[PDB]
């Protein structure tokens, strides 16, 4: 849901 | 259509050993191991308390795995460069790995203080370096062992050891708890150990005024390699824990043989053999009163028979019978220009010496 953008924020600032 | 962790973990696992070992990882299987452990630390009763324990034993595993990679050399150089791989890979994975477990973490109970992390960071603290800890500084030092003979080194192996001491520590209260008992043990050993054995020779093949040209180079020698090896960034006094143990190595535990030789430059008049034997003892607790005694005694009996010849001869005139005063303590107030630069305790012994002249 919401927890896609918590893997997609995650995914931006350790890559 | 439901799903346990026991029907989940092993499509998530791999995605976690990706991760340790630092391999590629491709954005799906991010969300998936996001969506994974969203739907695990959920509708899973004891979920949470099992990808707890299976993340314990997985990084475990990793780590005993990493530990063997490194004990695979038996170059004590290559083995160095492997343990900084291993950890560089591994330290730089810890910011990395806690990020997929958001809920685990918050289902068990940001920045640093994770629990993932924190298990990451211990278990390399338990395993790897615990058992490797005393191998990772027999092989360094010898390192350095051998650039104080010859041996031309990459500075870095020591250097990237020193500051992964420095990195594993957790401890917010002493930052520096592996590095001062571990690292900086072992330093101040061998460093001991190398000047009782190299330096009580020099002082068996060459001579004591060459020994003191010795211990001089080796406390700037030792100096400049301890502001590399040692740490410089934040203030700890461990360079300076150094010269300590190496002014003790070198200076002190052959002060009297140093301090024998003070009388006989004074009388022949060696400066530039005073001042360096001032050099050494100023690094020494109370080194100088000795040295100090040697000139105020000398002064003395010089100016106590050097005047002897006044009585039996000018008594009636002054003018000679204070002149001869003039120039004896001139012989001494200047040889401390010349030797100690006037420093202000041998001024005292020159005047506690001379008010007994009087
Ligand atoms: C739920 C959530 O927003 N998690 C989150 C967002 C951003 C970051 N930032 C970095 O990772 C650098 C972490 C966690």
């Amino acid at each position: 849901p919401a927890w896609y953008d918590c893997a997609d924020a995650a995914w931006i600032c350790t890559f | 259509g439901s799903l346990q962790f026991e029907d989940k973990w092993d499509f998530m696992r791999p995605i976690v050993l990706k991760l340790l070992r630092q391999e590629s990882v491709t954005k799906q299987q991010w969300f998936d191991l996001f969506s994974d452990v969203h739907a695990v630390c959920l509708w899973d009763d004891k979920g949470p308390a099992k990808i707890h324990q299976a993340l314990k034993e997985d990084i475990l595993e990793f780590i005993k795995q990493a530990q063997a990679r490194v004990l695979s050399h038996q170059d004590d150089t290559a083995l160095l460069k492997a343990y900084i791989v291993e950890w560089r890979k591994f330290f730089t994975q810890c910011d990395i790995l806690p990020k997929p477990f958001c809920q685990l973490e918050i289902t068990l109970m940001n920045v640093e203080d994770s629990i993932v992390r924190k298990l990451m960071l211990d278990t390399w603290n338990e395993s790897i370096f615990s058992n490797i800890k005393n191998r990772l500084q027999d092989s360094a030092m010898k390192l350095v062992h051998a650039e104080r003979l010859g041996e031309a080194f990459d500075s870095q192996l020591v250097i990237g050891v020193r500051e992964s001491y420095v990195n594993l520590c957790s401890n917010p209260e002493d930052k520096l708890q592996i590095y001062r008992d571990n690292f900086e043990k072992a330093y101040l050993d061998s460093t001991e150990r190398f000047y009782r054995t190299q330096a009580p020779s020099y002082l068996q093949q060459n001579g004591v005024q060459n020994y003191m040209k010795y211990a001089d180079a080796k406390l700037k020698e030792e100096e400049k390699r301890a502001l590399r090896y040692l740490e410089t960034r934040r203030e700890c006094n461990s360079v300076e824990a150094l010269m300590e143990c190496c002014v003790n190595a070198l200076v002190t535990s052959f002060k009297e043989t140093i301090l024998a030789e003070c009388q006989g430059m004074i009388k022949r008049n060696e400066t530039e053999k005073l001042h360096l034997m001032f050099s050494l003892m100023d690094k020494v607790p109370n080194g100088i009163e000795p040295m100090l005694k040697d000139l105020e005694e000398h002064i003395i009996s010089a100016g106590l028979a050097d005047m002897v010849a006044a009585a039996e001869t000018i008594t009636t005139d002054s003018e000679k019978y204070r002149e001869q005063l003039d120039t004896l303590f001139n012989r001494f107030s200047k040889l401390v220009k010349e030797a100690f630069q006037d420093d202000p305790r041998f001024l005292t012994a020159r005047d506690k010496a001379y008010k007994a002249v009087v």
